[PDB]
RNA sequence: GGAGGUCAACAUCAAGAACUGUGGGCCUUUGCCUAUAGAACUUAUAACGAACAUGGUUCUUGCCUUUUACCAGAAC
């Protein structure tokens, strides 16, 4: 039942075993239970970081990928007289909405936007608390 | 010329008043504009009616442009307009 | 930087090339050679 | 604001914008005198969806894009000491204007059929002016005489008649009424300051003068532009002002992170939070608040990061609220920060002096400084009298 | 497939030459020794009379037509490759009067 | 005959979001249209591998006497 054979591929288990293994492995387990925690840390935010030559404050630094910024075009378009300086347009924004805030992106990918805001609730404190219980964190209804 | 407070469009309006023609903005439509440069400006256009005739004018720089019959705008003298 | 660089405005630029044009003319091309390329004109303007 | 990067490729970009307008219905595309193209869309993410479609699928060219900006509107605070008449002098007009009661506008932005005791939306003009007048006098403590006096309205505002020749010659005016409403729609679609829509401004028509012999097609045309200038002139003496849209922000967070949220609000400058609603059963909070449209450029990601991924935001307009921008719309002495955010003491002089530069109405060598001035329409001679009394700032 | 293609032969032959062609082919592809010959018989039928042979050949040429198309394309390609100031100025004058307020002339 | 094997051989595994067979009609086999049967494995925050190395050519750099050995980006 527990495995294919001596050839040893295709394992199959039961629930309680996986519960114990899941218990033992806590120091090496991933531990992060929602997608939404990685917001600008997924891959596509890093690629978009590289192509646009920015950095997430904890992310990696690469080379430019488009070494020449130096060419500048002068036209009435962006002139100061016609612009309103409100909000700084700081760097984190460029990676989130790359086609909007970043003029002239290239090799940019679409970042995935949002997830549903995990409310997941668990108790690792008491083993004798029931499975279904109304947790003090919740609002009183 | 930069000093002068008044703006053309105003002049056009004044001219129109004497004629009794009415100038209306027309929001969406626009026509590509050819001016000296090997480039075409884009400008919004308005239509003026004497009774129930509609013709469309786009003004860039200090000029009035009226479309040729086949199509494409041609600059014209302000006195040169009679509808 | 761009902000504190000289701004490009018709009054300004045209003054620059005007002055450079006249002084360009005064000296004969035989004695020396004065090209617009090498020259720098900075205009201090109400706008600059 | 779009511009194509390589100018010679403009004729391609145009052909893409004719597609996008179809495909994304909500988008509104405008082309200006500057030739600046104005894209108007619901928000951050929406502009992103376009610009990706516009760079990738439709027009393969690449394009330069401005900072996220907003749309203003123009209104009047106060009244019209002056009640001046403007003639294009066979026709002499005097048009007063005053603010509308907040409740009235609040019931206009929401089209409403007056079901039960609800205030009817004014859209029922074809209905009996006695029923409609019953609605107004009933709900608003509205004027009894004006209720009957009202002619017609438009999206942001209504028009009313108070004058003696109405009592002397109602018919001769009833001829050209349909002319005056044209001048009115023309008046509202543009504006005195930024040439942007007028909103919440009640126009009471004080007077109209008509020439001898009358006319046939002279009275047809000559009325519209003069009526327009009568509406601008009516406004500019009322204490005019620059309106900025306010998003109704809706936020959802875990409870203990509530303080963090609050900080962000205090930073934005537009906005404050009306409500904090416990969500029964879940460890969540709905925080309802408001922020200006022009201030909201980066809000969402600010929030979503700052709380470490717990939490959320949405920005939306329904109510189509608006609010005064804390400056005074016409002032020469406002401080223009030049590359800094202006001090709240004057933001309105800023926004208008900018939009004016964008919409090519006002010409300066570089920074034109021409105010929307009442003076131009009156003629100096009246103007000189007006300035003596401190009427004009 | 051309009659020449069917016989696997190359392209003004005489009535005599027409006979000789068949004779040569007969030696090579003799049916009694080794459907194709049906073509040979028919074409030979007209080719054996010099008149029919000539008329039949009268009606590579098409390909020449290809050359003509190429030439037409080349001709099209190579040959093809090989007041405003006054107006705006008048408008500028017209605005100046409006500014100065001097009455407009009847333009 | 059933279970297996740290056994082998031969097929197949990156594409019009995509496979194959068969029935019928048109052109003259291909191809198009229509009808019907079955589709293992791999793919949507895209892929056989919930993992992750090296080499070649060509550009751009970086160290900087020159070559191997190299710096870090790209395309194939
Ligand atoms: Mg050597």
């Amino acid at each position: 039942k527990k495995v294919n054979g001596t050839s040893y591929k295709k394992w199959s288990f039961d629930l309680p075993e996986m519960s114990n293994l899941y218990r033992l492995s806590t120091p090496l387990r991933d531990e992060v239970t929602d997608k939404n925690y990685y917001y600008l840390f997924d891959k596509k935010s890093f690629f978009n970081g590289k192509a646009l030559n920015n950095a997430i404050p904890g992310g990696p630094k690469f080379e430019p990928l488009y070494p020449r910024e130096e060419e500048e075009d002068y036209n009435e378009f962006n002139s100061i007289d016609r612009v309103i300086f409100r909000v700084p347009i700081r760097s984190e924004y460029k990676v989130a909405f790359p086609h909007l805030y970043n003029s002239r992106p290239r090799s940019v990918r679409i970042p995935w936007y949002n997830n549903p805001v995990s409310c997941i609730i668990q108790n690792d404190e008491e083993y004798d608390t029931p499975a279904l219980f109304f947790d003090p964190s919740l609002n009183p209804i | 010329l930069g000093k002068v407070s008044s703006s053309f469009k105003d002049v056009v309006e004044d001219y129109c008043l004497e004629k009794g023609y009415l100038i209306s903005k027309i929001p969406n439509r626009y026509t590509q504009l050819p001016y000296g440069r090997d480039q075409d400006c884009i400008v919004p256009l308005f239509e003026i009616r004497n009774g129930k005739k509609k013709m469309e004018v786009a003004l860039k720089h200090d000029i009035l442009w009226v479309e040729d019959s086949s199509g494409t705008f041609k600059p014209i003298y302000l006195w040169a307009l009679d509808l | 930087p761009k902000d504190s660089r000289m701004r490009l405005i018709r009054q300004d630029v045209n003054l620059g090339r005007a002055v450079f044009w006249e002084i360009q003319s005064r000296v004969p091309t035989s004695l020396t050679s004065i090209k617009w390329e090498n020259a720098f004109v900075s205009v201090y303007s109400k706008n600059n | 604001v779009l511009q194509p990067l390589l100018p010679r490729e403009l004729p391609k970009l145009l052909d893409a914008l004719n597609k996008i307008s179809k495909y994304y219905p909500g988008v509104i595309i405008k082309v200006e005198e500057s030739g600046e193209h104005v894209i108007l869309g619901n928000g951050e993410l929406y502009m992103d969806c376009l610009l990706y479609d516009l760079r990738a699928s439709y027009a393969k060219i690449e394009i330069k894009i401005s900072d996220p900006l907003t749309v203003f509107s123009e209104s009047c605070s106060n009244e019209s000491f002056a009640s001046i008449p403007v003639s294009n002098p066979g026709l002499s007009i005097s048009v007063a204007a005053e603010p509308m009661d907040s409740k009235m506008i609040q019931d206009l932005s929401r089209n409403t059929l007056g079901k039960g005791q609800n205030c009817l939306d004014i859209d029922g003009i074809m209905d009996n002016p006695r029923k409609l007048s019953k609605i107004l006098r009933t709900e608003y403590g509205w004027d009894s005489l004006a209720s009957r006096n009202v002619w017609s309205f438009y999206n942001g505002n209504v028009l009313i008649n108070d004058t003696l020749p109405d009592e002397i010659s109602p018919e001769l005016l009833s001829k050209y009424k349909e002319q005056i409403i044209q001048g009115f729609y023309w008046a509202v679609k543009e504006g005195p300051l930024a040439e942007e829509p007028i909103y919440g401004v009640q126009y009471k028509l004080l007077s109209i003068s008509v020439p001898s012999d009358v006319n046939i097609d002279v009275m047809k045309s000559q009325i519209i532009p003069l009526m327009k200038k009568a509406c601008y002139v009516g406004l500019l003496t009322a204490i005019p002002i620059l309106l900025e849209p306010i998003y109704e922000v809706d936020i959802t967070v875990h409870a203990p992170l509530l303080p963090i949220v609050e900080e962000l609000m205090k930073k934005r400058r537009g906005s404050r939070i009306y409500k904090t609603i416990k969500v029964a059963g879940t460890p969540l909070l709905e925080v309802r608040g408001q922020v200006p449209v022009i201030e909201s450029a980066g809000f969402e990601t600010d929030l979503r990061l700052s709380t470490n991924g717990l939490g959320m935001c949405q920005l939306y307009f329904w109510h189509k609220i608006w609010r005064k921008v804390p400056g005074d719309v016409l002032d020469k002495d406002a401080f223009i920060p030049k590359l800094k955010p202006a001090p709240i003491n004057s933001l309105s002089r800023d926004f208008v002096m900018k939009t004016r530069r964008r919409k090519g109405i006002s010409t300066g060598g570089f920074m034109s400084n021409d105010g929307p001035t009442l003076e131009k329409y009156i003629s100096a001679e009246l103007y000189a009298q007006l300035r003596e009394n401190g009427l004009v700032p | 497939l051309n009659l020449y293609d069917v016989l696997e032969l190359p392209t003004y032959d005489d009535l005599p030459q027409i006979k000789r062609k068949y004779r040569t082919l007969a030696l090579k592809y003799h049916p009694d020794k080794h459907h194709k010959f049906h073509l040979l018989s028919t074409a030979t039928n007209i080719l054996t009379n010099a008149d029919v042979r000539p008329h039949y050949d009268r009606w590579r040429k098409t390909n020449d037509i290809e050359r003509n198309k190429l030439i037409q394309k080349l001709e099209e390609s190579e040959s093809s490759t090989i007041d405003l100031l006054q107006i705006q100025r008048h408008g500028e004058l017209l605005r100046k009067l409006k500014h100065f307020n001097l009455p407009y002339g009847d333009w």
